[PDB]
RNA sequence: CAUUGGUGAGCAGCGAAGGAUUUGGUGGAUUACUAGCUAAUAGCAAUCUAUUUCAAAGAAUUCAAACUUGGGGGAAUGCCUUGUUGA
């Protein structure tokens, strides 16, 4: 089917689910694939949970959580029609929004629900989690996008986003922006400490279908079969605004700094590799990293994510981090 | 040099920026009129940018007893068993023969 | 194409980038010297002034060296790396290794070779990016351990699958997988081109050229049947014969003759070739074994070729070229040999050469026809060419001598080339 | 064993090329 | 000629005859726009199939052909058509009484090119219109400027320029004012072909003999000469992959591949088209791709790719043979006899005279195959003899089909030409069947029948005999005397009960065929050219010699109908699918539909190239006729 | 049009040696380090147990 | 005497410049042919951007909302619903 891809938070591993059976779970490095399935109920997403160790799928109605070779550990029940995946991972809970319109964080270090909330205003239709502060923004069909938590049963903040519903929100590796996308052609660029939008786009010449803010900043944003992305959209200034076009050589306008057009394709998703200066596209037909000459952080730690990480040294720090994880309950605004 | 010259080709004036196609030949983001013989050069050089310039045009031309002969003649022949001689001696260990 | 396939051209993409700490080792393990364990414990600072060493010594024995220390060998390049560096670097990088390869493709039974190349083998990777040049060097040592060793570190490219069979073994290589390498043909288009860069930039020796000569002899044997492959492998050793005699070294000029000798013999090929072969021969001709080794091909190529124009003159060029090579005197004492090697067509052809270009030494005809014993159509020829020259010249007395000499060896061929002309 | 020769999927990719239809010019 | 029940449709099984075909980007995708006579087709040149045809059948032969992005311009007779997507949307009349024979379109002009040495130029209105209408001017070539004129070109980067490529010199003209800015110097040959370099100012221009010259046209001199000896240049062509390679493609066949960076030959195609049939007329590099697509007046069309090096290195001094991508095609020669295979009217049998038997199918023109000849292994344990070097089949000048047993044993029984035996082939798989069908009396098969019930093979021979096969098993079952003189027609009823055959001594006998008996005998004037039996109704029509129709009904045994009206010999004729109507198509050009109730004729098309075989589908939609010249399958409608 | 992205050595980040602890590169940026109390409040708990 | 079981050495017969098994790769067919891309009444296809923004229009269930659960007992603390104290 349409694919949809995963890069590994860590930056190596790769996992792309089609949309009858396909799902594969690859290094794309040294091209070593890791598992491959061929489950004909219809996937949806997928994430990796904490390693390249484990993943978790949805599927027709369930969700499904492998193996690094994919034999099946688990069939999550509770978790019926999970249209999207996210893990949180200091705390580590595995995160899925439905189709039912129920919330449901799941800790996959123990196993037990933790917390089993209803966003009552239907379907989800996007979802990103905020990585500064592991909170839950999920956009809904009403054009409001919803700020929850798992300690409390009420959204922490409901935020009046777009006329019509909410396609896509992906919020900033700092915490402090979010960028919104909206099906009346919209996007807003939200400035989550203090609450206020900066600024807004109010019309595209075709629905928003995808936004990824990447890891310095930098906005791509992507309608149909095109992929655009603006440099320094996420400041403050009102001469930032993402425009298209330079009306005859101003230099106030920010006309974008990048641009792909597939030509048949309609792009599904997308992501930023984490520490290279990619963006991965999955669309009908594949996989496709377009190489975005600012993109990604040169110069990462090594005490949180090692790209070069040995065996040996996977293992340890693993059990170090479930040694150290955070309760489910902290988790503030 | 060339071997002709063309006096309407050089007392021509030409637009550019009405088709997307041939906007891109500009220098400034002024001009929009050129005459013929810039705009002729123009247009040779985004020729050369969309089929590059191989070595074959450009540099090489065609301009006792030799040394290339060998491989001249074999660049002229295409079937080099003399077949059309009446060799008159029947070659040997492959034999020709059709049934009645 | 499978998720499987695609993967595994990327994997093969990004073959010697070191992902990983296991991985580096892997790399870093394969060495030309050293075992395994010892060679991935030390590091590039070592192996490098190993190096050095040996190609100061190298430069002592060969003094072309001197300017691989000046651009591969130095501090910056134990600095340098191969994968961070732009497409253009990266063939200038490999323009460079390959002409240290042919300068030293010579040296190959040397311990400081061993230790020079060792250091490009492993900064480098020359075992896995160009692989072609290196085993198109250091081919014709297919015996020595430093060819086994080299094939127990090297993957083998597409063209290379007999040694592909016996990579990693105590026994060596043998002359008939060398042959089976040769049969195949996109290998001969491959190995023509290593050979015109080595001549060009002039680095052969009897050994390698010996050798790629005894292969190419090999594949015209084993082709001898299928006239199709031969007459598709007729341009490919002709071009080599050309551009091997067009070279100044004696050595280069024995090999293409003995090329051209076997070739056609095994396959007719037409008049106007044999007639440039010998242009090209005769034209780049100076040593004295080749000289030797020419007249030897000469006569074994007018040998070969039967028809008709089966014994006609050479034409004014070839003929007055042929004579600057070679004296009459030569031609006599090569008539004079003990051996004698079958000639008689060329000298026939020679003979009505002279007779109807130079019209002086008839003497010499007549020296050349006590010589050698011809047979009876070239006897024909001769006295009808002798016929017609006496109806177009005076009645000389040389003339009249070569009749009486046919006069003591047939009258009555006399009298019936005379019925055809004549009383 | 021999060399293998099998033959891969050819798939059309594209490239630029020329226009006439700029190559005219109009008078003054 | 005009008539009243059946109407022409379209001509199934050509591909191209030989003008040369043009091509024709479109976006970032190739089309292929051939011409077949008076129309022309235009296939998807990334896998062949076909997109569009021509509208309406153009008056004479179609000249000249361009293409360009959506816009496809043919120049027959006097005029050039232009047509966008098959309908025709301009008319461009020339005012003269001479044919066009070449044609080139560059920016605002097109530029015809008559025989008498005349350039006829047509400018845009504006240049937003989409092709040209006003005429411009009339460039002419007086005989002591060139030669008669053989192609027009226009160079990149030349500012209203025309490089007119005429017999003896090329011409560089200033189309619009039209001053002659340039002549060069004659060639001491025959200029046969030009074209275009994709390298700057230089057009390649191919001899009579084996010479392209690479001629400079900015400085006016040659830059390049290469000489094939004794060959007939027909075609050049220059790959702009980067790889910087050149096809020429004789008028033998022969197609021979230079890399003119290093001065080599790199390869030779020999005999992909016929020598006979033109050889090589079109032989094009795709702008972009190591894609060649030949085509030549043997009616096929042919792509050939380049697989990319062996060897990682050393790269473009190791090149591979070009192979084989893919192809269509139909018969070089006239069809000989068609046949309907389904009762849904979707394949068509039809052997032709070049000795192969195509399958075609009416719906989609990419699923027709020609029906190998690649036997099985004998039987018995023996070897099976032939010349070791293969030819097809003898002329398939006979051919009956079944479709009850398919997949099971053979079903298509053929009858071959001065030859003795007839060969089962089967339709399931494609191929010769497994048993040969002997006379066993030394007389060439005559005529062929078929059981409905698909067990049994019947085999009339010219000795009068009748032998009867079975089809499972090849093996012979039955074989009746009743002749003297040829047996021209075999037939057996749907109950398999009453045999029927009809021989040159004007005989019709009747024989019962459950048990052995002979039921009849019936006697005409005149020998019996042709049966044809009509099964559900039981009644069968015999064309006789004296230029009649008999039609009698097999089981009253008596002759019922006798329709007069022709002329000359009758060649061929079929039922109505429900019995009711006769086609027959008769040596003096005239196809007539006769009725049998009023027992008259009631239709009749005269043709200007005779019909030889005529067959109705048998789902009483279609007629299907074939003619004399032209290698097609000529299929009509059924107003009624 | 200065295009430059990140070039990362692999000689700079896993060590040519078989017998030398890969080394690791450390960043600051509390951007990189997100959760600081709760972390350290975990890590407090952790050691009265 | 069989063998309807192997493994072989041989004929008759078939028999045109050879034959017989096995296997990799690509192309075409497998449904009944109306061409490519985009922001689409048109442009592009050598290029979408130095007109690509404006104006208008556009905001119910003031929260219908898991029709989505294996069976049996339950539920500290959660959650949920109904009441309630103080702001």
């Amino acid at each position: 089917g349409p694919y949809h891809i995963k890069y590994a938070k860590n930056g190596t591993h790769l996992l792309i689910t089609g949309r009858k059976g396909h799902v594969a779970s690859m290094d794309w490095r040294k091209g070593q694939l890791r598992a491959e399935l061929f489950l004909n109920e219809t996937c949806h997403s997928a994430t990796y949970l904490q390693n390249e160790q484990y993943f978790a799928v949805a599927q027709k109605k369930y969700t499904f959580i492998y193996d690094h070779e994919g034999t099946e550990l688990h069939r999550l029940k509770q978790h019926i029609e999970a249209r999207h995946l996210d893990f949180l991972p200091y705390h580590y809970l595995l995160v899925t929004a439905g189709e039912t319109g129920w919330l449901k964080y799941h800790d996959v270090s123990t196993g037990q629900l933790v917390s089993e909330l209803r966003t009552k205003a239907g379907p989800t239709m996007a979802m990103a989690q905020n990585p500064w502060n592991a909170v839950m923004h999920l956009g809904h069909s009403n054009g409001t996008v919803s700020l929850w938590s798992p300690s409390m049963p009420e959204p922490l903040v409901k935020l009046l986003s777009a006329r019509g519903p909410v396609n896509s929100i992906a919020i900033d590796r700092s915490g402090y922006y979010m960028a919104t996308t909206g099906a009346d052609r919209s996007m807003k660029i939200w400035d989550i400490r203090n609450f206020k939008q900066l600024h807004s786009v109010e019309s595209l010449p075709t629905p928003g279908t995808n936004v990824s803010i990447s890891d310095t900043g930098l906005l791509a944003l992507s309608r149909g079969p095109h992929v655009t992305l603006w440099k320094d959209a996420l400041k403050l200034s009102g001469d930032s605004k993402p425009c298209f076009g330079s009306m005859g050589g101003n230099p106030h306008r920010n006309t974008p700094y990048m641009s792909h057009l597939f030509a048949g394709n309609k792009v599904e998703n997308l992501g930023f590799v984490p520490f290279e200066d990619l963006l991965g596209v999955g669309h009908q037909t594949g996989i496709t990293n377009l190489i975005v000459p600012g993109a990604g952080e040169a110069n990462y730690d090594a005490l949180e994510l090692n790209p070069f990480e040995t065996k040996k040294q996977r293992q340890e720090q693993e059990v170090r981090t479930l040694l150290n994880k955070l309760p489910a309950d902290t988790i503030t605004l | 040099e060339a071997a002709w010259i063309d006096s309407d080709d050089e007392k021509i004036k030409v637009p550019i920026l009405v088709t997307n196609k041939t906007k891109k030949l500009r220098t400034s983001y002024n001009e929009s009129k050129i005459n013929g013989v810039h705009y002729i050069n123009r247009l040779r050089s985004q020729f050369e940018k969309i089929y590059p310039r191989p070595k074959w045009v450009d540099d090489e031309s065609d301009s006792n007893g030799d040394i290339n002969a060998l491989t001249k003649i074999l660049s002229t022949t295409y079937n080099y068993k003399d077949t059309l001689s009446n060799s008159k001696l029947l070659p040997p260990k492959k034999l020709d023969i059709v049934r009645l | 194409s499978s998720l499987s396939d695609q993967l595994a051209q990327v994997a093969s993409n990004n073959a010697t980038v070191a992902l990983d700490r296991k991985r580096r080792q892997k790399l870093h393990s394969a060495s030309l010297i050293y075992n395994s364990k010892t060679a991935a414990t030390q590091d590039y600072d070592f192996i490098f002034e190993n190096a050095s060493k040996a190609l100061e010594e190298l430069s002592q024995i060969e003094p072309k060296f001197a300017i691989f220390s000046r651009t591969l060998f130095s501090e910056s390049s134990i600095s340098l790396d191969r994968n961070v560096q732009t497409k253009e670097e990266i063939k200038d990088l490999d323009n460079a290794i390959n002409a240290y390869l042919l300068l030293a493709s010579s040296k190959w039974y040397l311990a400081p070779t061993l230790h020079a190349t060792e250091w490009l083998v492993r900064r480098f990777q020359i075992h896995v990016k160009n692989t072609e040049m290196l085993l198109l060097s250091t081919l014709n040592y297919y015996q020595t351990p430093v060819f086994k060793r080299i094939l127990s570190i090297i993957k083998l490219p597409p063209l290379f699958n007999c040694l592909s069979n016996f990579v990693r073994s105590e026994k060596p290589p043998t002359a008939l997988t060398m042959i089976k390498l040769f049969n195949d043909m996109d290998f001969l288009k491959l190995y023509t081109s290593y050979l015109d860069q080595c001549i060009k930039h002039n680095a052969t020796y009897t050994n390698q050229l010996l050798f790629t000569t005894c292969c190419f002899i090999n594949v015209v044997a084993f082709n001898s049947n299928n006239d199709e492959k031969l007459n598709q492998l007729v341009p490919i050793l002709l071009e080599i014969s050309a551009k091997l005699l067009a070279s100044k070294s004696k050595d280069c000029q024995i090999a293409a003759h003995t090329i051209l000798v076997v070739f056609a013999t095994a396959l007719p090929l037409k008049k106007t070739i044999i007639l440039a072969a010998m242009e090209t021969i005769l034209s780049n001709l100076d040593a004295k074994e080749a000289k030797h080794s020419a007249l030897l091909t000469i006569c074994k190529l007018f040998q070969t070729l039967k028809g008709q124009g089966n014994v006609d003159q050479l034409p004014s060029k070839i003929f007055k070229l042929f004579d600057s090579k070679f004296d009459t005197v030569s031609i006599l004492t090569f008539l004079d040999k003990e051996d004698k090697p079958v000639c008689d067509k060329f000298i026939t052809s020679y003979t009505r050469s002279i007779a109807r270009y130079d019209r002086s030494k008839l003497n010499i005809i007549l020296s050349l026809l006590k010589k050698i014993r011809l047979e009876r159509y070239e006897v024909r020829l001769i006295i009808t060419d002798l016929i017609y020259l006496s109806e177009i010249l005076e009645d000389k007395s040389q003339l009249v001598e070569l009749f009486e000499y046919f006069i003591s060896i047939n009258e009555d061929l006399v009298l019936k080339c005379l019925k055809s002309l004549g009383l | 064993p021999k060399v293998v020769r099998e033959a891969k999927k050819v798939e059309m990719t594209e490239a630029r090329a020329y226009n006439a239809d700029a190559d005219t010019a109009k008078a003054a | 000629k005009n008539s009243k029940i059946f109407s022409p449709f379209r001509i199934i099984g050509n591909v191209s005859n030989g003008v040369p075909f043009a091509t024709g980007t479109l976006g970032s995708t190739f089309y292929i726009v051939t011409c077949v006579g008076k129309t022309f087709q235009i296939y998807d040149a990334n896998t062949l199939h076909l997109l569009f045809v021509s509208e309406k059948e153009t008056p004479s032969s179609i000249v000249a052909l361009s293409a360009h992005f959506h816009y496809v311009y043919a120049a027959y007779e006097n005029k050039v058509g232009i047509y966008k997507r098959g309908i025709e949307e301009h008319l461009l009349e020339l005012e003269t009484d001479a044919n066009v024979e070449h044609l080139c379109i560059f920016g605002d002009y097109l530029c015809a090119s008559t025989d008498d040495n005349s350039i006829f130029i047509y400018k845009k209105s504006d240049p937003q219109d989409k092709y040209p209408s006003e005429f411009y001017t009339k460039l002419t070539v007086t005989e002591i400027q060139g030669g008669e004129i053989v192609s027009l070109q226009h160079l990149a980067t030349y500012l209203n320029k025309l490089t007119v490529v005429t017999k003896s010199n090329v011409l560089l003209f200033n189309v619009r004012t039209g001053k002659l800015v340039f002549t060069s110097n004659e060639f001491p040959d025959q200029i046969t072909t030009a074209e275009p370099a994709p390298v700057l100012d230089i057009i390649a221009l191919g001899t009579v003999t084996g010479e392209v010259i690479m001629f400079n046209m900015r400085k006016g001199k040659r830059i390049r000469t290469i000489k094939i000896p004794q060959s007939r240049i027909s075609s050049l062509s220059f790959r702009t992959d980067g790889s910087s390679h050149l096809s020429v493609g004789t008028s033998s066949g022969d197609l021979i591949f230079y890399d003119l960076d290093r001065r080599s030959r790199i390869h030779v195609l020999k005999n992909i088209h016929r020598e006979s049939y033109g050889g090589v007329t079109q032989a094009t590099f795709l702008n972009g791709q190591p894609i060649i697509v030949t085509s030549g007046g043997d009616n096929s069309l042919k792509e050939y790719v380049f697989d990319p090096s062996l060897s990682q290195g050393s790269g473009d001094v190791v090149v591979q043979p070009p192979r084989y991508l893919r192809s269509r095609g139909g018969h070089s020669q006239p069809p000989s006899y068609i046949a309907f295979a389904d009762s849904q009217s979707h394949f068509m049998l039809s052997a032709s005279k070049d000795r192969s038997l195509w399958s075609f199918s009416l719906r989609k023109d990419a699923q027709s195959q020609e029906m190998s000849q690649r036997l099985h292994k004998k039987q018995d344990g023996g070897r099976v003899g032939g010349s070791t070097i293969k030819s097809k089949f003898p002329e398939i000048v006979a051919l009956a089909i079944e479709n009850a047993r398919i997949g099971e044993w053979e079903n298509i029984i053929t009858a071959h030409k001065d030859e003795k035996f007839a060969r089962t082939w089967d339709m399931r798989n494609k191929r010769v069947g497994r048993w040969t069908f002997d006379t066993t009396d030394d007389g060439f098969v005559k005529s062929v029948a078929m059981s409905q019930c698909g067990n049994f093979g019947f085999i009339g021979s010219s000795n009068g005999s009748i032998t009867i096969y079975n089809m499972q098993s090849g093996i012979l079952r039955k074989k009746y005397k009743l002749h003297k003189r040829a047996v021209t027609g075999i037939s057996l009823d749907g109950m398999n009960r009453k045999m029927v055959s009809c021989g040159l001594d004007g005989i019709v006998g009747f024989y019962d065929f459950n048990k052995s008996t002979l039921l009849g005998k019936l006697k005409l004037d005149a020998p019996i050219t042709a049966m044809v039996y009509h099964r559900s109704s039981d009644l069968f029509a015999l064309a006789l010699d004296d230029l009649s129709i008999v039609v009698i009904d097999a089981v009253t045994q008596r002759v019922v109908r006798q329709l007069w009206g022709h002329s000359n010999r009758i060649t061929a004729f079929d039922f109505s699918p429900e019995g009711r109507w006769i086609v027959s198509a008769s040596l003096d050009s005239t196809i007539r539909t006769w009725d049998l109730p009023t027992g008259g004729c009631i239709d009749g098309i005269i043709v200007d190239n005779v019909a030889t075989n005529v067959k109705f589908s048998p789902n009483g939609d279609l007629l299907a006729t074939t003619h004399v010249t032209g290698n097609g399958i000529c299929i009509w409608t059924n107003r009624a | 049009m200065k295009i430059k992205t990140i070039k990362r050595s692999a000689d700079d980040y896993v060590p040519v040696k078989s017998t030398q602890e890969s080394q690791m590169p450390r960043n600051l940026n509390p951007e990189l380090h997100p959760f600081e109390r709760a972390r350290e409040y975990t890590k407090a708990l952790n050691a009265t147990k």
